[PDB]
RNA sequence: GCGAUAACGAACGAGACCUUAACCUACUAAAUAGUGCUGCUAGCAUUUGCUGGUAUAGUCACUUCUUAGAGGGACUAUCGAUUUCAAGUCGAUGGAAGUUUGAGGCAAUAACAGGUCUGUGAUGCCCUUAGACGUUCUGGGCCGCACGCGCGCUACACUGACGGAGCCAGCGAGUAUAAGCCUUGGCCGAGAGGUCUGGGAAAUCUUGUGAAACUCCGUCGUGCUGGGGAUAGAGCAUUGUAAUUGUUGCUCUUCAACGAGGAAUUCCUAGUAAGCGCAAGUCAUCAGCUUGCGUUGAUUACGUCCCUGCCCUUUGUACACACCG
């Protein structure tokens, strides 16, 4: 019994989700009391530059953006077992952090 | 509150050292002095007790000397160090606020003392050409 | 410069503030500095003189606009 | 008679405003009229209002600024030369004195002084591009009106010691009495002569 | 009815207070107070020499009581304003710091404001008890 | 004298820029003659329209 | 608890939160009540939720609207949003339905704006000039 | 203008030849009954198809039409 | 880290193996029409819904040329071009 | 698109699409959002009321407002009209929304001797390669001023300037044995700034970024005036190894031209234009610049082919380097 925090991060949405449901469900069948998720408002990473690598033309610009999402949730139970859920459900796409 | 009075009513556009006008008020009639600013001019009033609700020409020469006394000595009337003008006079490193005739002995002097010296900035007060590093390509032509 | 307008109140030109201001239907700062070739900075003061010892009374108060009637 | 008590006390002018919709709750819309026929419908006096600041979406549609209270378009045409763009609570105030002057002034409704000022002020005949005479539409006569009360205000006030609403009082007064001293009928009076030798 | 501040405007209720406080007497007032600006951005000193210190006091005693924990640079911020830099675009600065300091230490030392937890300065409960009751002094009339 | 007309059909728009347009008055007392006229604004039908005088008819205009 | 709604009012990024819960007839802003809400020339838009449909209505109800965001104007329109929708949605949970559409229907018939959102929002502005449509200037030889 | 394009014109009359006898004049329920027949990969397109299969049978009814 | 390898599932779906392997016949001074035709031949082989090969610079010829070999079915504009 | 049809079936572009804005008391939740209550408690009146602080252990509840997945919603839906009665179009009604609902990203074929070899360890050929055209250090220059021009910022004032008071956004960014980030609060200093703490690798702290325009109350009073603040003298600080050719900031003093701008000419159709600030980029220091963001918020069209051009058809051509022929 301890007030685990798992803190999700990703730039695409399906794989994170994937894992907030997977976290959701190996801690409602192992049964865990849960407090979440929470979705933190999305981060929006803008770099604005010239199309031109030379500066010639008209003055035409790039918007580009790299999505950031966030989303928390608090478990309530002995370390190990919510290690290992943590360990078995894991993905490329999205990094992991599990803190006390 | 509007009084009715008359007789201490000057319009006399002769004051202190220039011919300052009576019908302005007296914070900004000693703008007119060369040396005295807006602020300047609002400090030594009221450090010489003067309502600054009074016109220049309703004032008496109590009034007067006084500001003229507060203005050509300024710690006397305690204004501090930093209110003041030319501060750590060039010549004996006293603080110094100079005034009308003074204010041009003053800028031909450390005009000169530039030129005398050869210095860039004297150089080009002698040229004309500005002195603070201003571009003169375009915006110098007045 | 120009325009020559009245620095401060005299006895004459308050004989005349007196006498004239009744038969106006409206005053306000500008009424006095153009029917009495005074400052603005003396029509401001007289019509709040004015209102404390009654000669002239108010429709409206504001900052940038006074508005102010017959006193009968 | 509507007199009603809340916790938070309310103050008896509003309470006096459940009968009828007043202009700055002093000067009433339905003793308002347009003498003109055809000015009626681009004259819009009938739906009341308490302030002439709606934020309303005129710009939507071709006849739905028609359907503005005159009141607010005289406001909105106050806020003009770059300066006063945008600064409508200063045009608002603008008309509100402007109103309270010409009452005193004038002993009239100024609400009723506004509108002989706009159905007097607009040239019923122009001249198009050699340029030829023309019929002008009521709604050009009526917006071309204001625009002109408010330019011949806006001239007068500037460089001048004279406030701008009473400027804007004194050029409402003079087009509503139908008078050649105002800005507007000098204008329309020009407008129409001009389009007389076009024809 | 039970008054507090929220219920009286605010122009009438700092002149108010301002003229209880400098009819009270006890306010220190800084010796600077003929000499100083207000804000850097400003250019000229306060026209009401001999009471603008007591209607910045009272002003700030108000924001202090209607908040929690508002500190000497927040009220930088709020008194200043946008400053005339000549030909370059207008932009806003600060206003001064030791007026604000002295204002808040001042009313400190009258045991109106008192240092918070958390940090910064909230109103205190005789504090809380004089800018009520002149409050309800100002909308008895 | 001036006249009252309303305008029953709207023509068409004329002039080089198209700034005015074509309208078919109808005398409001005198509901037997109809006018074409020029017109500078917008105008739409039941459009009522002041002729300082009546008696000219318009067909086109660059 | 006895009888309470929650609505809410919008003018471009303000939002005004209403609660109109039992009471005798308390009507606030932000903990002051609504007679001294600033601009005073826009009072009476705050006002007409009021006036227009009689302030009798107001007597079983307290409503104490919470205003934040947006700019001074846009607040006004937020709060008086706000106030209507809160009456309406009280007689919608509580009072029959007929006073409910009679109400409705006078606040529409006066102003839209009381009831519906104005959906406006400012247009993203694009490069190659200073607003959403304005160019740069454009300059040959 | 609200001319609609050859994909939802195409795809309704492919809906009346396949489907018409289950395929009424309301715009729900042949908006609903798209949804089930057709694999349409956008709702904007599911709708503008389904409103204009709509006004196809809300023809027909009148009267035949060509090309159906 | 670890560091394995996959063979590629389709050669010929693969763009970057195509260029590449362009590449190569190109630098081994086999002709350009026939390279570019190979590499088309090839993705519409491996099941491509189209192809286009584009070669530019100086052609035998002092002057740059722009030569294109087409094959199929492409798209140009919109989202589906990230995707397909 | 309807359709006409010596074609018939197709491919690209358009549209679909994607991102974003607007609606949802309808799902899932929230101790990094907010709230109703409840403890403990303040002042003010005692009706059990009005405004607050506090408690991320109160072993409470919740999701309107905030956040964001998973969906719903608009399709021209209804009604009048008109038109091959086909495609459409115009008015109303309802609706959060009825211009393709608003804004963008994406974007065919053919081309230009358009720009870029000074983004590239992208490059052929030429040149140079030890007194170098490589590289590095010191100092200077890129800012140099009779003059012409382009993008702009301040203004010429009273719809204002100054002084007090009121007091409201949105998009964003942020570090550690530094070469050193965002900085609250406390103290000193007129200021600019200095100092000591503490929070924040961030829905948690800066930050409610208490922004500026604006609102209120006074002072000024039609003048180059308290409009304007260039140029200049003196002094104080900060960044940097280094401020002279003022890096920048602050204080006093100095107080120009300019009184709305000739011929010409730019941009713009609604939360738009104009006004007003803010953040990020550049960045040790410096933003009168760009890129976004909100605040206040209009006048006038909703039309035409006159001017400047664009698209399609017919037609003439001695043009094809294509009428700048």
């Amino acid at each position: 019994i301890h007030k685990i925090r798992i803190t999700l991060t990703s730039t695409k949405v399906k794989q994170l989700e994937n894992v907030s449901a997977n976290i959701i469900r190996n801690a409602a069948q192992y049964n865990i009391v849960k407090k979440g998720p929470v979705r933190m408002p999305t981060k929006v990473l803008k770099i604005t530059t010239r199309k031109t690598p030379n500066g010639e033309g008209s003055k035409t610009w790039d918007a580009y953006e790299m999505r950031i999402h966030k989303r928390v949730i608090d478990l309530q139970a002995p370390a190990s077992t919510v290690k290992r859920i943590t360990q078995i459900t894991i993905e490329p796409g999205v990094d992991v952090e599990v803190t006390i | 509150l509007v009084v009715q009075e008359q007789g201490s009513f000057q319009h006399i556009l002769r004051l202190l050292n220039t011919n300052i006008d009576g019908r302005i008020k007296i914070m900004y009639a000693l703008t007119k002095i060369r040396g005295v600013g807006r602020r300047y001019a609002n400090l030594v009033c009221k450090k010489a007790d003067v309502e600054l609700t009074k016109r220049a020409g309703e004032l008496t020469q109590e009034e007067l000397e006084r500001i003229v006394t507060i203005m050509q000595n300024p710690t006397n009337y305690k204004i501090p160090a930093w209110f003041l003008n030319r501060q750590k006079d060039q010549v004996d490193g006293k603080d110094y606020h100079v005034l009308a005739n003074n204010l041009e002995s003053k800028l031909r002097d450390d005009l000169e003392r530039l030129k005398k010296i050869r210095s860039h900035r004297g150089i080009r007060h002698f040229w004309g050409l500005k002195v603070r590093g201003q571009h003169t390509k375009t915006t110098s032509r007045g | 410069d120009k325009a020559q307008h009245i620095v401060i109140l005299d006895q004459e030109k308050y004989d005349r503030i007196l006498k004239d201001v009744p038969t106006y239907k409206y005053v306000s700062v500008s009424v006095l500095v153009d029917r009495l070739k005074i400052g603005g900075s003396l029509a401001r003061v007289a019509l709040r003189q004015l209102e404390e010892d009654g000669i002239i009374t108010p429709v409206l108060k504001h900052s940038k606009q006074a508005i102010y009637t017959r006193a009968q | 008679l509507q007199v009603v008590e809340l916790a938070t006390t309310i103050p008896l002018d509003v309470q006096e405003a459940q009968r009828e919709v007043k202009l700055f709750n002093k000067w009433s819309f339905e003793d308002v009229e347009v003498k003109d026929v055809s000015l009626v419908d681009y004259i819009q006096i009938r739906n009341p209002v308490f302030v002439s600041h709606t934020a309303g979406k005129y710009a939507s549609k071709r006849f739905r600024k028609a359907q503005c209270p005159i009141v607010e378009r005289l406001t909105n045409s106050l806020m003009m030369n770059g300066r006063n763009n945008g600064k409508k609570l200063k045009a608002v105030r603008i008309v509100k004195h402007a109103l309270e002057i010409i009452h005193v002034l004038t002993e009239q409704n100024p609400i009723q002084v506004v509108v002989d000022a706009i159905v007097n002020s607009g040239a019923r005949e122009d001249s198009t591009r050699r340029r030829q005479a023309v019929d002008v539409s009521p709604l050009r006569r009526v917006n071309q009106a204001i625009a002109l009360l408010t330019i011949g205000a806006r001239e007068a006030s500037f460089r001048n010691i004279k406030t701008i609403a009473e400027c804007l009082a004194e050029e409402l007064i003079n087009a509503a009495k139908g008078s050649s001293t105002s800005y507007a009928i000098k204008k329309k009076d020009e407008l129409e002569r001009v389009a007389k030798s076009n024809r | 009815p039970g008054v507090s501040v929220r219920d009286v405007p605010a122009q009438d209720f700092i002149n108010a207070y301002a003229q209880f406080l400098q009819r009270q007497g006890k306010l220190e007032v800084p010796g600077y107070v003929d000499i100083v600006k207000t804000s850097a951005g400003n250019d000229l000193p306060p026209q009401e020499a001999e009471t603008w210190f007591y209607k910045r006091a009272a002003s700030i005693a108000r924001h202090i009581y209607l908040r929690k924990q508002v500190g000497v640079g927040a009220l930088n911020k709020l008194y200043g304003g946008a400053k005339n830099r000549g030909f370059r675009p207008h932009k806003h600065v600060d206003a001064s710091g030791s007026i604000n300091r002295k204002c808040v230490q001042a009313l400190q030392k009258i045991g109106v404001l008192e240092i918070s937890p958390k940090g910064g300065r909230r109103i205190s409960e005789n504090g809380q008890r004089d800018l009520d009751r002149i409050a309800a002094q100002t909308l008895e009339e | 004298p001036v006249t009252l007309a309303k305008v029953i059909k709207v023509l068409g728009r004329t002039g080089s820029r198209g700034g005015v347009t074509q309208v078919r008055v109808e005398f409001l007392e005198d509901a037997s003659r109809t006018i074409v006229r020029n017109v500078k604004g917008p105008v739409r039908e039941n459009d009522i329209l002041c002729l300082m005088e009546s008696e000219r008819e318009a067909r086109r205009l660059r | 608890s006895t009888q309470s709604v929650q609505t809410f009012g919008k003018k471009k990024t303000a939002t005004a939160v209403a609660h109109v819960k039992a009471g005798k007839g308390l009507i606030k802003i932000n903990g002051s009540p609504i007679t001294l809400v600033q601009p005073e020339i826009l009072r009476f838009k705050v006002y007409e939720p009021l006036t227009l449909v009689g302030l009798d209505k107001f007597q079983g109800i307290d409503i104490r609207v919470k205003v934040t965001g947006g700019g001074h104007v846009s607040q006004v329109y937020a709060i008086r949003q706000a106030i209507a929708k809160g009456l309406v949605a009280y007689h919608q949970k509580y009072v029959d339905e007929a006073s409910k559409n009679e109400l409705k229907k006078i606040f529409a018939s006066y102003d839209k704006t009381l009831l519906v959102a104005d959906s406006r929002r400012m247009e993203p502005k694009k490069f190659g000039g200073r607003g959403a449509r304005a160019r740069f200037q454009k300059s040959y030889r | 203008g609200r001319v609609r394009t050859k994909t939802v014109k195409r795809a309704s009359k492919v809906l009346i030849e396949r489907f018409y006898p289950k395929l009424t004049l309301d715009f729900e329920t042949n908006k609903r009954l798209t949804s089930e027949i057709a694999v349409i990969q956008s709702k904007r397109l599911r709708n503008k198809i389904a409103g204009y299969t709509t006004h196809l049978m809300k023809r027909i009814q009148k009267g035949p039409v060509r090309g159906i | 880290i670890a560091i394995y390898a996959e063979r590629v599932e389709e050669r010929g779906l693969s763009a970057a193996v195509q260029a590449e392997a362009l590449k190569a016949k190109l630098l081994s001074g086999l002709p350009i029409r026939r390279a570019a035709y190979g590499v088309l031949r090839f993705a519409m082989g491996a099941g491509a819904k189209g192809v286009e090969v584009v070669i530019s610079g100086k052609l035998r010829a002092a002057r740059a040329k722009s030569q294109k070999y087409a094959d199929g079915f492409m798209i140009h504009s919109g989202q589906p071009t990230r995707d397909f």
